[PDB]
C-alpha cells in the first residue's frame, strides 16, 4: 500500500510543514483514479517537541533518531553545534526512510527549509533509487545546488522568499510544489543493454567512434564528461542498475585525484564496476591533463610546470612521467581486485588530441611509461588482459578495438 | 652553582656569532624523526638568534638597558635579575654575557659601556637547551632511540592522567610534561593517598628535564610517560624517549588543547614535521567526565565520535549582567569552583572577596563538580573565540554544572545558549555503559 513522507523541521515551520503535506494529500486523491498514504514526519533537532500535525499519521523528532545509532558519516568536525545536530538527524532519516523503503512501499518524499533543513534532506532523499520521487522546496534552490543534489535527481523547487508562515506568496509556492509532488507520485503507481562511456573534449573523437560502433552493434549508451562528478554518476548508474558494461576510456579523473586538480574523483573510483562484476574495458584517455584554471589559481608549487591556457576559467597541466606512474598504481590497485573479467587498451602513441605528434602536450615518454607501467602492476592479473595497440587513442582503428575488446568478454 | 659554568661557550660570545639571518633555507637530510630533531634544534638556534638580535637592535636605536657607569638604568626593565643579555663595549662591540648580580644590580666590568635585557633573557632556556642536545650530537646527527613509542590519541576527561598515574611505576618510570602546573598537579594527585611517591625526580617539566640533563637525579627509565605530548615540538618528543633510556614511551595527546606553536617569525615547521612518528596509535573516545550536552560539543571539535559515561544531560547556563558590580560575594555568591579567561579579572574577583579564584589557564587539567566562569572585561578577549582551547577547557572541567556569567555578548554565549537548544533525545546517543 503506497505512502509517501512529508518532512520537515516542526519546531521552527510546523504551520508551512502542515499546509504543504495537507496539499499534497488533497492533491494526491484528486489526481489519482485509484488510495496513497500520507505521513507527517519530523525532523526537529532542538527539544522542543511536537506531539502531532492535524490528523496525519505522525512521526515525532525522537523516533526517528531512535532508530539510528551514531555511525561513521558523522564522526568528523563540523563548524557549529547545530551543524552537528542536523548531521546527525539527517542521517538518522536516511535508516529510517531505508526501513520505510524495504518493509513498507515507498512512494515518495517531500519537503522544506532553509539551507539547514535542505542540508538535512537532500542526504537522506537522494539515498533512495532513482526513480523514486524526491522533492524539496527550498530557500537555497537558487545559488550552488551539487551538494543537495549531487548525482540524483533531487528536486529543488525554489521557495522565492524565505520560508516564514503562510502568506499570499508561500501559499502559492508550496501548492505547485506539493500538486507537482503528488503528480509525480501518482504519476509513478499507474503506470537493451546500456554501456557507459567516460570522455573529454580531448577524447571525443574516440568517444564518438565508440558510440557510433555501439549503436551499430544494438546497445544504448551514455556518455559521461570526466568531471569528476562524471565518473561518480556513471558508477552511481551502475550499482542502480542502469549500465550493464563499461568503456572507461577516460580516466583522466584519477590524474586529478592523484596530482589533486579541480576535476578529481575519489577514491572510491572503479569500485562500483567492480563489485557489480559488470565487463569492463578500461583506458588511459586523457590521463596526460590535471584539471585547474585560471593560471593565477595554479597552485604554487605546480607553476613551474607545463601549463595550457585551454579558456580564462580552466588552464591544463601536462602530467609528468613520475605522476603516470602513480596513476598506473590507483588503477592496477583497484583492478588486480577484480573477479570479473576486465580489459586494458593502451594506445602506444597518444592518449588526447593533446599528446599527439606535434602538439602542445604530445610526450611519448610519459606514454610509453604510463602503459610499461600497467603492463607490470597488471601481469598477475588472472582477470585483465593488457592490449597494446599500435595506435593514438582518437584513432578510427582504436575505438574500434575497444568495443571489440568489450564484445569479447561480453559476447552478444 | 656549576650551570653558568656549563654555559661558557655562551659567555662573551659576540652577539654576531649567535645571530643568524636565515634558517628558512635549511634543508633536511635523512629519516623523519632526524629532521625533526634536527629542526627542534633549529628552532631553539632560531629563537636565540632573534632574542640577541633584538636586544642588540635596542642598544643601537620589557626591553631594558643599563648604563654600567652610573649604574643606574636607562630603561628599566619589567623583569628582574636577567639571567643574561648583551653587552655593548666602550668600542662599541656585542657580546652575549651571562649575567651575575649584587646587591647594587648587574655585576658589570670596566669595558662595559652599556647592557641590555628583555623578557627573552630573563632565563637561559634556549642556551641551556642548546648546550644539552649538541652535546648528543656525533657531528650535527642525533641519535633515534629504538624504544617503542605509542601514542594515545585524547579527548577530555578521556583519562589521559588518569592512565598515567594508574600505570606508572614510580621506582623504575618517568613522567615529562609540558608545564610546572602540570607537573605539581601531577605529583599532587599520585601523593593524594598519603606517602610521597611522586617526586622531583620521577616527574618533571620538559624544560626542567632538557635543561638539567645529566646533572644528576636519574637517568635510566624503563618506561617514559609523556601527559599533553600534542604540545611539543616533535623533534623535542624523538629527543626526551631517546634521553629517557627507556624501551617503551607512552605520548598521551590532545589535538584540541593547546598545540605546539611556531613563533619565530616564518620559521620553517612544514606540515609533515608537525605529525609525530610513532610505532601505534591508540585512540580514548570516551569522556569519562563531561555531561552529555558537552559531549556534543566535544563531538563537533573532534576527529571521530565522542561518548560518555555520565548521566548528566544538560550541564550549562549562562547570564549577562547588566552592572559589573553586581558581580560580589555579597550580591551574588558564585557556587564551586570560580574561574576567569584573564588574569585580571581574577584579580578584580579575588579584590572583591571572592575565594579560591583562578583562570582557566591555571586548572588545566583538572577536575571539579560545579564551575562558575566569569567574564569582567567588556573589551575584547582574543582567548574566547569558539574554537579557542580555552573555551575548550573552560567547558570540559565539571562533572555536574557550569554557569557563565559575563559583561558581554561573546561566542561561549552562542555556544552554551547553542548547547542548550540542542534535542535531549540526541543526546542520548552519546550515552555509553562504563
Ligand atoms: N543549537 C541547536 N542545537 C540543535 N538544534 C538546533 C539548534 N539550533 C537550531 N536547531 C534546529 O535546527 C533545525 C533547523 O533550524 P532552521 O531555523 O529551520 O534552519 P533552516 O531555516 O532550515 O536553514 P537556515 O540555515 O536557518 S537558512 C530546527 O529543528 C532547529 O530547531
Ligand atoms: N579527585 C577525583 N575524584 C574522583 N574522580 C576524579 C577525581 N579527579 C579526576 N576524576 C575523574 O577522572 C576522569 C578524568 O581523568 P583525567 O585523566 O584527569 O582527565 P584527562 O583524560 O586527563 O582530560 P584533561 O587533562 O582534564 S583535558 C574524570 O572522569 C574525572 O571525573
Ligand atoms: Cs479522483
Ligand atoms: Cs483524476
Ligand atoms: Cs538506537
Ligand atoms: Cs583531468
Ligand atoms: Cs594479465
Ligand atoms: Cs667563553
Ligand atoms: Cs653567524
Ligand atoms: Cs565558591
Ligand atoms: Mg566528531
Ligand atoms: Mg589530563
Amino acid at each position: 500500500s503506497p505512502r509517501v513522507f512529508c518532512i520537515g523541521t516542526a519546531d521552527t515551520k510546523f504551520d508551512e510543514l502542515r499546509f504543504l503535506s495537507e496539499h499534497v494529500r488533497s492533491s494526491l486523491n484528486s489526481f489519482s483514479n485509484k488510495k496513497v498514504g500520507v505521513t507527517v514526519v519530523d525532523v526537529s533537532t532542538s527539544w522542543k517537541e511536537t506531539n502531532s500535525c492535524a490528523d496525519f499519521d505522525f512521526v515525532p523528532s525522537k523516533d526517528v533518531l531512535s532508530c539510528h545509532t551514531l555511525g561513521e558519516e558523522t564522526m568528523g568536525t563540523f563548524a557549529d553545534i547545530r551543524g552537528l545536530a542536523i548531521a546527525i538527524m539527517s542521517k538518522a532519516l536516511e535508516t529510517f526512510l531505508s526501513i520505510a523503503n524495504d518493509e513498507q512501499n515507498l512512494a515518495g518524499v517531500i519537503g522544506l527549509g532553509g539551507s539547514g533543513g535542505t542540508s538535512l534532506l537532500s542526504s537522506a532523499f537522494r539515498s533512495l533509487p532513482i526513480g523514486i520521487p524526491k522533492v524539496i522546496i527550498s530557500t537555497v534552490a537558487s545559488g550552488q545546488t551539487e551538494s543537495y543534489i549531487g548525482t540524483s535527481d533531487l528536486v529543488l523547487f525554489p521557495s522565492v522568499v524565505d520560508i516564514c508562515g503562510i502568506n499570499n506568496v508561500s501559499k502559492v509556492v508550496l501548492s505547485n510544489a506539493g500538486a507537482a509532488f503528488a503528480g509525480m507520485v501518482i504519476g509513478r503507481l499507474e503506470s537493451k543493454f546500456t554501456v557507459g562511456v567516460t570522455m573529454f573534449g580531448v577524447t571525443t573523437p574516440c568517444v564518438n567512434a565508440v558510440k557510433e560502433r555501439l549503436v551499430k552493434e544494438g546497445y544504448e549508451t551514455l556518455v559521461f564528461h570526466a568531471t569528476g562528478v562524471g565518473g561518480r554518476a556513471m558508477e552511481d548508474l551502475v550499482r542502480g542498475g542502469f549500465i550493464q558494461g563499461v568503456l572507461d576510456i577516460t580516466t583522466t579523473e584519477v590524474a586529478d585525484y592523484v596530482v589533486g586538480g579541480v576535476m578529481a574523483c575519489d577514491s572510491s573510483r572503479f569500485d562500483a564496476i567492480l563489485e557489480k562484476k559488470i565487463p569492463l574495458v578500461l583506458s588511459v584517455g586523457a590521463l596526460d591533463m590535471v584539471n585547474f584554471g585560471p593560471k593565477t589559481t595554479i597552485p604554487p608549487e605546480f607553476q613551474q610546470r607545463k601549463i595550457h591556457e585551454h579558456n580564462e576559467q580552466v588552464s591544463l597541466m601536462r602530467t609528468t612521467v613520475g605522476e603516470n606512474k602513480k596513476f598506473a598504481a590507483f588503477i592496477a590497485e583497484k583492478l588486480n581486485k577484480a573477479s570479473s573479467s576486465v580489459c586494458v587498451c593502451l594506445p602506444e602513441k597518444g592518449v588526447s588530441a593533446l599528446d599527439a605528434p606535434g602538439k602542445d602536450f604530445y610526450d611519448p615518454e610519459a606514454t610509453s611509461c604510463l602503459t610499461r607501467e600497467l603492463q607490470m602492476l597488471l601481469e598477475n592479473n588472472e582477470r585483465c588482459q593488457v592490449k597494446v595497440l599500435p595506435y593514438h587513442i582518437n584513432d578510427a582503428e582504436f575505438a574500434n578495438a575497444l568495443v571489440d575488446s568489450f564484445l569479447e568478454i561480453s559476447p552478444k | 652553582s656549576e650551570e653558568i659554568e656549563s654555559l661558557e661557550q655562551f659567555h662573551m660570545a659576540t652577539a654576531s656569532s649567535l645571530i643568524h639571518k636565515q634558517m628558512c633555507s635549511i634543508v633536511y637530510t635523512g629519516p623523519l624523526k632526524v629532521q625533526q630533531m634536527k629542526n627542534f634544534i633549529d628552532s631553539l638556534v632560531a629563537s636565540l638568534s632573534a632574542a640577541v638580535s633584538n636586544l642588540v637592535k635596542i642598544l643601537k636605536d620589557k626591553f631594558g638597558v643599563l648604563d654600567v657607569a652610573s649604574k643606574r638604568w636607562l630603561v628599566k626593565p619589567s623583569a628582574k635579575n636577567h639571567a643574561w643579555g648583551v653587552v655593548e663595549t666602550h668600542a662599541r662591540k656585542y657580546h652575549v654575557a651571562l649575567l651575575e648580580h649584587d646587591e647594587f644590580g648587574i655585576i658589570t666590568c670596566d669595558n662595559w659601556r652599556r647592557v641590555a635585557v628583555s623578557s627573552e633573557s630573563v632565563v637561559y632556556s634556549d642556551m641551556a637547551k642548546l648546550r644539552t642536545l649538541r652535546r648528543l650530537l656525533k657531528d650535527g646527527e642525533p641519535h633515534v632511540s629504538s624504544a617503542k613509542v605509542v601514542l594515545v590519541d585524547g579527548v577530555p576527561g578521556c583519562g589521559k592522567t588518569k592512565e598515567i598515574l594508574s600505570r606508572v611505576n614510580f621506582e623504575e618510570d618517568l613522567i615529562l610534561v609540558p608545564g610546572r602546573q602540570a607537573a605539581e598537579m601531577i605529583r599532587r594527585r599520585a601523593n593524594a593517598s598519603g606517602i610521597i611517591v611522586a617526586t622531583k625526580d620521577n616527574v618533571r617539566t620538559v624544560d626542567s628535564f632538557l635543561m638539567n640533563y645529566g646533572k644528576g637525579a636519574r637517568c635510566q627509565f624503563k618506561r617514559l610517560f609523556i601527559d599533553e605530548g600534542l604540545m611539543l615540538h616533535t623533534g623535542c618528543v624523538n629527543f626526551l624517549v631517546e634521553m629517557s633510556l627507556c624501551d617503551i614511551a607512552y605520548v598521551y595527546g590532545d589535538t584540541q588543547q593547546i598545540p605546539y606553536i611556531n613563533r619565530v617569525t616564518g620559521f620553517p615547521y612544514p606540515a609533515h614535521f608537525a605529525k609525530l612518528e610513532v610505532d601505534e596509535v591508540e585512540t580514548r573516545r570516551t569522556t569519562l567526565r563531561c555531561p552529555a550536552d558537552v559531549t556534543h560539543f566535544l563531538n563537533q571539535r573532534y576527529e571521530g565520535h565522542v561518548m560518555c559515561t555520565s548521566s548528566e544531560k544538560k550541564s550549562v547556563s549562562q547570564e549577562m549582567v547588566s552592572g559589573a558590580a553586581s558581580i560580589n560575594p555579597v550580591s551574588k555568591p558564585l557556587k564551586g569552583k570560580i574561574l576567569t579567561f584573564t588574569q585580571s579579572d581574577k584579580e578584580a574577583l579575588l579584590s572583591r572577596g571572592y575565594a579560591d579564584v583562578h583562570t582557566v589557564h591555571e586548572v588545566q587539567g583538572e577536575t571539579y563538580a560545579d564551575v562558575s566562569l566569569v567574564r569582567l572585561t567588556p573589551t575584547p578577549v582574543s582567548i574566547i573565540a569558539r574554537d579557542s582551547p580555552h573555551v575548550l577547557v573552560s567547558l570540559s572541567r565539571h562533572t555536574k554544572s557550569l554557569k557563565y556569567y559575563t559583561v558581554v555578548m561573546d561566542p561561549l554565549v552562542s555556544i552554551i545558549r547553542d548547547l542548550e537548544r540542542v534535542s535531549s533525545y540526541l543526546l542520548d546517543m552519546y550515552k555509553v555503559d562504563a
